[PDB]
DNA sequence: TAATTCTGTCCAGA
DNA sequence: TCTGGACAGAATTACTGGT
DNA sequence: ACCAGTTTTTTTTTTTTTT
């Protein structure tokens, strides 16, 4: 069936039960002009809050500034200002996935939104309470696939409301006193608010770690799963949401073995070429040149070290932080630019050449190293690796944001550059007018993705056919097979919280003489007492790597004692959903992963991506445009590495201005 | 209450000794036999607490009161020290107790009037504030009224209101401030009164008067012969305690003192805390006020101050040369740390090698990037040759006088004669530790001397800009002049007689206890031990006391890993109505994702130990050693614990009680007798959460047996109280010591920590110098811990805190017929490793070790880097010095003495006290492979088995036997008393020395031989020209100076070499000449530069080989042309 | 001025 | 009081052994 | 080569005296 999303296929919710449980009713404004309307919806809801047992409230289309409101069977609306129009309304009347919003929002009370605690931090000294991470439960329109619907699991921060005069203005939150959930109440002392705007608080995506379920469960997916328990436990089959799956056509995997193929290929370009490291610091550190050169040295890359940039060589500038500026004039790296216009060089901070640890951070050195190969590749217009063939006759454009912040540049006209391969060379230039126009004129109804918004996306376009393809971020996560994974979490704790009786491990150790891990067994037991069951702590030690490992582990399942497993073989394939490259021509969906086994903890779920193009199929070449694994530093990438060029093309011309 | 109580008293008669008594005493007997009497010496007594170590310390103290007694009669000062001062009072109240109830073949040993006068012989020294505390108001007002001193307004105000805040200071607050104001005052009225008995109305002190001064201070009772016997901590000890004239500090009075140390191996701690207190100084400002000061204030022609001024002379010399060769007289202007250990290792945390130049028109002296090194370290030695020469100028100053009273007068005088008054704190510091220097002339720092970091110590300097002038820098510089094991040598040096009585006091760590190696090394046999028959008969008294196997007493260990699936399901029964064991632990035990994993184990073993504890029937007494304080700020897993006590308390069915917050704070305020109470009253089990530093000693968790609620569990192990029956044992953490008392002390004790380790040799010199350079930069403190978890002595030290809480958990003879030892699993690696001699070692600890079940090899590595990396610097700085000519005087000796004992050593048979550094232990007796480069890195270099193919340093690799064999050379050697061979110790020189100084040591006597056989003569070369040549030639028939110079292969300066010479003393003939080699190649002759020309125009003769190495001929003809090309002129 | 990709606050707007 | 869209912040750029 | 379990520094409480 392919990989599940977010993306949600299908929601079934029984009217009738609703109409038999619940009564709805739809709110707007009467006689007020639409331009004062927004200033006194600031209160409307507030007063249907005020009315009386309203479970809830969802916005309806915007034209309509309308709003629904769910209440109990028996009860019955009243709002005592008489400027608004109210109306009872039947379930069925609803957008279905309108109706599944307001009866999630009110999961809570059956049993502003949905929220799970997650994870809990204590104040510093002086305050008391806790920071609550919870995850929200919401749908959300995909704008992306025809107002399609996803399921949302952002990450929100709660704080007490102790901790200005709009923080005290805000829903006075409340924790549940079991911790499951945090609702909003009129004296709750919690605001949905963390400490700063900066140590953004995050939940793991998933969370395996020592396939303990417990851990699982405090992760976004574990909180799906909990989440769709209790849809069933609130409505039963009165209520589902059903996850869609992405249909499966190609799906590459990228081990480690092909990554480093890859980089050693591309070290290898670069060990053609001189290298210059200078630092333009005050108070010099000449240590962080030492270490970004014996960085380089382990990878034996001819470098140096040259207090002033040098033309024609592939310098590095250590350059002090722009936050320590006030103005472009006192930035050294702008003032160098401005003078250095010809050559390739690359900038970085002195602090990023080491981890938290102190240790030497290598993945900043590597990312140096392939930024500049790529802008030395965009120098010299030639590829100096091997890229796939990309689509033929084919022009890249990308539009460029101007340095104005104003709310006015969402609709400006912006600065367009293309790029372009004849033979082997690549041509750069700035898109002209009539250029510009005729991509309009061409992209029909996806030209506000280019040419609108402050998100204006590249395109690849095709002049003698007029066709295009546009590369868009739909929003839509990948999920592992979590109802899978769940399961044998919860297979693998049940076992595991039984001892083991040392009679099985002597029946073992009788029956297979020949297998190696008896050479531990018997060490294990003999540090034990004959008489207590082994926990499954001790046998800890004993990987379930080697065929012995596995045979003994399998026995010791036979016996009923379930407790190590394989969870992430291809063969099982639960984490496919964030593994390697998945595209789909048909239906022009692709996806980005990890490369070899998924480490036991992801942090994020890999996003859907839609090519939107004109073509009756997509053209076969335009899969070979995300073979690049230097893109996005050893990992698959979502863009294609024209696009990745004509950016950094980009970037180098604005000097040249 | 007189001596004469004593006229009809039998000191012959006592009670029978036990076997720790005649271990205390055989020793000392076979000391004074060997060292003789007023030697000074150190025993450590491993006994173990519980089984008579108070009692038979003290048994022996009594002794030595009576023998103090019947010399009286006929015809000595006794410390006990330790670190608490509860245990300062409770061995003097069981000393009183030992007074008043010995008895000896049934009747009291001393009559009520001779208990009396022993008991008038002992003092209690506590600090000033307590000790004003304790005296009755009438007490004060005597000794204020006999001094006529509460006419003085201040005084008789300020003890008013203390005597009235002392009637209600029941307050914790009002008693901190009540304690503050005490100590002031005493410090104040202790200050007036011996300002008045310093001068000429001296009060005399009589009757009531006398007794209430003694009252007020016990230090006057010492100072006038009243009392012998002293009872105060080792802080009291290190600061010394007033009398009615001065001051008086142990330390400068130890010659015959005996001082009775209990805990020794917890004193180093003590000490180096004492010893990091010291302030920091500015060094810039020092030199200069000492230059300023000693050019303006000369001479006084008086009796008191002969052979004064003799001893400054140098210091004026020196201090002269310094500000004229750094121009002093400039301002200093551009923080940099500087970090040396004085000898061998010099870190820097500035990238760029800082360097000094002198602007003249600006007037300024500037930093930029004279080195800055140089100049703090010349400064630095200059300043604490100042205080050193102090020392010795005070002690001559009494000497013209005729050593407390006078020991400060003298430092007062000579201060205001040279009018220095701004270094007499540092002087009085500097003298009450490091006056007690011994070996003064056992280290001047020279490579002649016995070299060690205990008596040498670390220096740290600061360079920042000055504050309120920022056109200026200062240098502030604090330092150790010596370490813990430093300070106890100077003792056991100055004639005291130590006891150190602590199981465990050779523990084997030079962080947690005294460097014994190092003790050995300096004291030899000074440095008492025992016999494996004392040890034997220790042992065998212990098991007599202690029969567990006969009795039936059984040592359950039991070795914990984590358990992940037990601590889920506790977890998840309490708040049964909850999700997630994580969350659970997170949300409701309040314990944060950092810290989740080890909360998880640490909690999950103890939880183990507490179930196996409840599940046990008979054992009924649990402690729970952990390195944390369950106390209200962890209530939340307080409460987790509680519930999980509970649930097994009612699976079992056996009540429990918990005692959680059980704490140094909670030990004074409730009382540990709570928990005794409960065990004596109630019907159950009792759980104590303690931790290794709570359970302290001198805390003593016995509890009353009641044998209705102890069922037959009890059996008495001995040939009522009890003790604890079953034990969980955390593994030790935060092992390294730290000091809060400021910046500069932490960063003092980390240095000393980094420094002992390198010195015992426990890190290798390029780990310890890179260990150090991280915590000049400022390392965490977990990054410490993983570098000092690396050693052997962090195992030796984990090792030494389980023994010593396993020991205190057995103080009783009562035992159950099983106790049960539950300990981390993380301990079972390191206990497996005890290998010491057990005869020693407690049941309990056997036991842990058994069920587990520093490397010499380590050290001899690391030490021969440490020795070698030493050498190479020392001699390249001697060298150095050497090519510079105000200091040919020392240096030149110096020089001579290496290289004659290297050329009379080449090998010894035993660690050298003096020129340790020359030599490393081989590990291979008399030969070892080596591989690095001499010119290169010290850090580099490798030894013995790890560089097989490496260069050799053999008797064979120097050719000696081939030089020495059928020549004039060998009665040279014999006559001067050379080793024609090396003896095959274990004990080698060290590659520096067998290479740069040894081989050309060899080369120049073998060529002064051989031509003082052909009828030549040699004198030193002077002083400016030193060491650039190897001597002065004298022939008969020729004016013209000649030089000599042995060195192989150039070893183009010998044209700038030839240039200087001459310039100075004129036109001159130069021989260059090989001692071994081979006549096949001609005889040369040149110019001042390499390219030979014609005899005659040629100054410079080169010799290819004065020795054929074949047979070891002599090439006469050779010979013949010098003596021809010397007289042709 | 490490880069890419995903995402948590946050704020105006309908 | 809803809600979605920018806009900076945070994580990830593995490791190692068995086959 | 490839594929899937393993994995990651260390983890405080305590003391005396003189100012
Ligand atoms: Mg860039």
């Amino acid at each position: 069936q392919g990989p599940l999303s977010t993306l949600i296929e299908q929601i079934s919710i029984d009217t009738d039960w609703v109409d038999r449980s619940f009564a709805i009713y739809c709110v707007s404004y009467k006689g007020i002009d639409f331009s004062e309307r927004p200033k006194r919806l600031v209160t409307l809801a507030s007063e249907t809050y005020k009315s009386g047992s309203v479970y809830c409230l969802v916005k309806g289309a915007n034209k309509e500034a309308c709003y629904w409101v769910l209440l109990p069977k028996d009860s019955k609306l009243d709002l005592k200002d008489t400027s608004l129009a109210i109306k009872p309304s039947s379930a069925a009347e609803l957008p279905t996935w309108q109706l599944a919003r307001l009866l999630i929002k009110a999961i809570p009370k059956v049993l502003e939104g949905l929220y799970y605690l997650v994870k809990s931090k204590k104040l510093p000294k002086d305050h008391s309470g806790y920071e609550l991470t919870t995850v929200e439960i919401d749908l959300a329109p995909c704008a992306a696939l025809g107002f399609k619907q996803t399921l949302s699991m952002g990450t929100k921060t709660f704080s007490p409301l102790s901790w200005q005069k709009k923080a005290r203005f805000a829903t006075r939150y409340q924790l549940d006193d079991v911790g499951k959930l945090v609702s909003k109440s009129i004296k709750g002392d919690y605001i949905k608010k963390p400490l700063y705007s900066n140590a953004k608080n995050r939940i793991q995506a998933i969370d395996i770690t020592k396939e303990s379920y417990s851990g699982f469960q405090l992760s976004k997916v574990g909180i799906l799963e909990q989440f769709m328990q209790d849809l069933k436990q609130a409505y039963g089959d009165s209520v589902s949401v059903k996850l869609q799956r992405i249909p499966g056509e190609k799906h590459r995997f990228v081990s480690d073995t092909i990554v480093k193929n890859h980089y050693v290929g591309l070290f290898d370009a670069l060990k053609e070429h001189r290298l210059v490291i200078c630092d333009l610091t005050e108070n010099q550190d000449t240590d962080a040149a030492l270490t970004l050169l014996h960085g380089i040295e382990h990878l034996d890359i001819n470098a140096e070290i040259a207090e002033v940039p040098i033309r024609g060589a592939l310098n590095i500038l250590i350059v002090g932080n722009k936050d320590t500026y006030k103005s472009d004039e006192e930035d050294p790296y702008q003032v160098y630019r401005k003078k250095y216009q010809d050559t390739v060089f690359q900038s970085c901070y002195p602090e990023r050449l080491w981890n938290r640890q102190g240790q030497p951070n290598r993945h900043v050195v590597e990312v140096l190293l392939k930024e500049l190969l790529i802008k030395l590749e965009v120098h010299t217009r030639k590829h100096l690796i091997e890229y796939p063939s990309g689509p033929e006759r084919c022009v890249y454009y990308m539009p460029q944001r101007p340095k104005d912040e104003s709310s006015e540049v969402r609709d400006e006209p912006w600065p367009v550059y293309a790029s372009k391969l004849v033979g082997d060379e690549w041509q750069y230039t700035q898109a002209t007018q009539e250029e510009l126009e005729d991509i309009e004129l061409d992209l029909g109804n996806d030209k506000r993705h280019v040419f609108h918004g402050f998100e204006r996306s590249p395109v690849i376009y095709w002049p003698e056919t007029g066709d295009y393809a546009i590369f868009i971020d739909t929003g839509i996560q990948m999920l592992p097979e979590f109802e899978a994974v769940a399961e044998r979490l919860r297979e693998l704790k049940e076992g595991r919280s039984q001892d083991v009786p040392i009679a099985l491990l002597a029946q073992f150790i009788e029956e297979n003489p020949e297998s190696k891990v008896i050479n531990k067994l018997r060490a294990i037991l003999s540090e034990w007492d004959d008489v207590a069951p082994l926990p499954f702590d001790e046998f800890s030690t004993i990987a379930y790597k080697s065929s012995d490992e596995k045979q003994f582990y399998d026995w010791l399942r036979e016996q009923g004692f379930f407790l190590k497993t394989s969870i992430r073989g291809q063969s099982e394939g639960f984490f496919n959903a964030s593994l390697g490259f998945f595209y789909n021509r048909e239906q022009g969906m692709y996806f980005a992963g990890g490369k070899g086994s998924p480490q036991s903890k992801i942090e994020t779920f890999s996003h859907l991506y839609l090519i939107k193009h004109s073509f009756d199929a997509l053209p076969e070449e335009v899969e070979n445009l995300f073979d690049v694994y230097h893109l996005r530093h050893r990992l698959p990438t979502v863009t294609p590495y024209p696009f990745k060029h004509l950016r950094e093309y980009v970037e180098m011309q604005r000097f040249r201005s | 209450v007189s001596i004469e109580e004593f006229t009809h008293f039998d000191f012959q008669l006592v009670p029978e000794p036990s076997p720790l008594d005649l271990v205390i005493t055989e020793p000392l007997k076979n000391h004074i036999e060997v060292n003789g009497v007023k030697s000074g010496a150190l025993l450590p007594l491993p006994f173990q607490t519980g089984i008579g170590k108070t009692y038979t310390a003290l048994n022996f103290l009594l002794q030595q009161m009576l023998e103090q007694v019947r010399s009286e009669l006929k015809e000595r000062l006794l410390y006990y020290v330790t670190d608490s001062v509860d245990n300062v009072v409770s061995a003097k109240a069981d000393l009183l107790k030992l007074i008043e109830k010995q008895t000896v073949k049934g009747e009291p040993r001393f009559t009520l009037e001779q208990q009396e006068y022993l008991k008038a012989q002992i003092v209690h020294l506590p600090n000033q504030s307590e000790q004003l505390l304790q005296c009755s108001d009438a007490v004060l007002n005597d000794v204020l009224i006999g001094f006529n001193l509460n006419a003085e307004r201040d005084v008789q105000a300020e003890w008013s209101a203390i005597s009235g805040l002392r009637r209600h200071a029941s307050n914790p607050e009002v008693k901190i401030s009540l304690n503050r104001q005490a100590g002031y005052f005493y410090r104040n009225l202790i200050d007036r009164l011996q300002k008045k008995q310093k001068g000429a109305d001296r009060v005399l002190l009589s009757g009531s008067l006398l007794a209430s001064v003694e009252t007020l201070l016990p230090g006057e009772k010492i100072r006038n012969g009243s009392a012998h016997v002293a009872f105060l901590t080792t802080s009291k000890f290190l600061k010394g305690f007033h009398n009615t004239r001065s001051r008086y500090s142990p330390l400068r009075d130890l010659s015959g003192a005996v001082l009775i140390i209990d805990e020794i191996d917890k004193q180093n701690q003590v000490i180096l805390s004492e010893l990091c207190k010291q302030q920091a100084q500015d060094l810039i400002w020092a030199i200069r006020t000492l230059r300023a000061n000693f050019r303006d204030h000369q001479l006084e022609s008086s009796p008191r101050y002969d052979k004064i001024e003799d001893l400054f002379e140098p210091l004026r010399e020196r201090l002269e040369e310094f500000g004229t060769n750094w121009n002093l007289a400039f301002a200093f202007n551009t923080p940099v740390r500087l970090f040396s250990d004085r000898s061998f290792t010099h870190v820097s945390s500035a990238t760029h090698k800082l360097s000094l130049k002198s602007d003249f028109l600006r007037r300024k002296n500037l930093i930029f990037s004279g080195l800055l090194t140089r100049f703090v370290n010349e400064a630095d030695v200059i300043y604490q040759w100042f205080l050193g020469t102090m020392r010795k100028a005070v002690f001559q100053y009494w000497e013209n006088v005729r050593l407390e009273g006078t020991f400060q007068e003298a430092v007062q005088s000579l201060l205001t004669h040279f009018n220095l008054q701004e270094f007499e704190s540092a002087v009085y510091e500097s003298f009450d530790t490091r006056g007690l220097r011994q070996s003064a002339g056992g280290k001047a720092n020279k490579l002649s001397s016995s070299k060690s970091y205990h008596h040498t110590g670390l220096k740290l300097v600061e360079v920042a800009h000055n504050q309120g002038t920022r056109d200026t820098v200062n240098c502030k510089a604090s330092f150790l002049n010596t370490s813990p094991s430093g300070v106890l040598a100077d003792m056991v040096d100055a004639g005291a007689v130590i006891l150190g009585i602590s199981a465990t006091a050779r523990a084997d760590t030079v962080i947690h206890n005294f460097d014994f190696k190092y003790l050995n090394e300096r004291l030899g046999n000074k440095l008492l031990s025992l016999s494996r028959e004392q040890k034997q008969r220790v042992n065998n008294y212990y098991h007599s006391r202690r029969n567990y196997k006969d009795n039936g007493v059984v040592l359950t260990v039991k070795y914990l890993n984590s358990r992940d699936a037990f601590l889920d399901a506790l977890l998840e029964e309490y708040k049964p109505e909850a999700r997630s064991s994580h969350f659970i632990l997170n949300h409701y035990l309040g314990i944060a994702e950092s810290e989740q994993a080890f909360v998880r184990s640490w909690l999950s073993k103890l939880l183990a130990s507490i179930k196996a504890f409840i599940s046990s029937p008979d054992n009924r007494y649990m402690l729970s050693l952990l390195n944390r304080t369950l106390d209200t700020t962890r209530q939340n897993i307080n409460d987790f614990i509680q519930f999980c006590c509970d649930k097994w308390a009612k699976e079992f069915n056996v009540k429990t009680k918990t005692f959680f917050g059980v704490n140094a704070d909670w030990m004074r305020l409730v009382g540990y007798d709570e928990i005794s109470k409960h065990l004596n009253t109630e019907l159950g089990k009792v759980v104590v959460f303690s931790t290794y530093a709570s359970m302290g000693a001198g805390k003593n968790p016995d509890y009353a047996v009641n044998l209705a609620l102890e069922g037959e569990s009890l059996i008495s192990v001995a040939d009522l109280r009890s003790d604890i029956d079953s034990i969980y044992l955390e593994k030790p953490t935060q092992l390294l010591l730290s000091d809060d008392y400021s910046h500069t002390a932490n960063q003092l004790c980390q240095f000393h920590q980094i420094l002992s380790l390198q010195e015992n040799g426990e890190l290798s010199p390029k780990s310890a110098e890179n260990w150090c350079r991280q915590q000049l930069m400022g390392m965490s403190r977990e990054r410490s811990l993983q570098q000092y978890h690396q050693t052997s002595d962090y195992q030796s030290a984990v090792r030494k805190y389980i023994e010593q809480a396993v020991g205190r958990a057995g103080r009783t003879s009562l035992k159950r017929k099983q106790i049960l030892l539950f300990v981390d699993s993380g301990l079972k690696e390191i206990l497996a490793e005890e290998s010491r001699d057990p005869s020693l070692f407690s049941h309990e600890y056997v036991a842990l070790v058994n069920k587990a079940k520093d490397r010499a090899v380590r050290r001899l590595f690391n030490l021969a880097q440490r020795n070698n990396k030493d050498g190479m610097l020392s001699i390249k700085a001697l060298v150095h010095r050497l090519h510079n000519q105000p200091a040919s005087k020392s240096d030149i000796q110096e020089w001579q003495d290496i290289r004659t004992q290297l050329l009379r050593y080449p090998t010894v048979a035993f660690q050298p006290e003096r020129f340790n550094r020359l030599y490393l232990q081989s590990m291979t007796k008399g030969y070892y492979r080596y591989q690095g480069n001499l010119d290169g890195d010290p850090n580099s270099f490798e030894f013995f088995d790890r560089v097989p193919y490496g260069d050799m340093v053999s008797e064979e690799d120097c050719s000696l036997a081939t030089l020495v064999q059928n020549q004039y050379v060998r009665p040279w050697f014999e006559r001067k008393g050379f080793a024609c061979s090396w003896q095959k110790e274990a004990n080698v020189m060290t590659p520096i020395m067998f290479t740069n100084i040894y081989k050309g040591a060899l080369g120049e006597q073998a060529v002064e031989a051989v031509l003082t056989a052909f009828d030549f003569t040699f004198e030193e070369v002077p002083n400016s020209i030193y060491e650039r040549f190897d001597n002065r030639v004298i022939f008969a028939g020729i004016e013209q100076p000649i030089w000599l110079d042995s060195k192989y292969w150039k070893h183009e300066g010998y044209s700038s070499k030839i240039a200087l010479v001459e310039e100075e003393f004129g036109p001159s003939k130069f021989i260059y000449v090989n001692a071994l080699g081979d006549t096949s190649k001609p005889i040369r002759y040149l110019n001042s530069c390499f390219v030979e020309t014609s005899p005659q125009l040629a100054k410079v003769i080169e010799i290819p080989a004065l020795i054929d190495d074949s047979n070891a001929d002599t090439n006469r003809t050779a010979v013949q042309e010098l003596i021809k090309w010397l007289h042709h002129s």
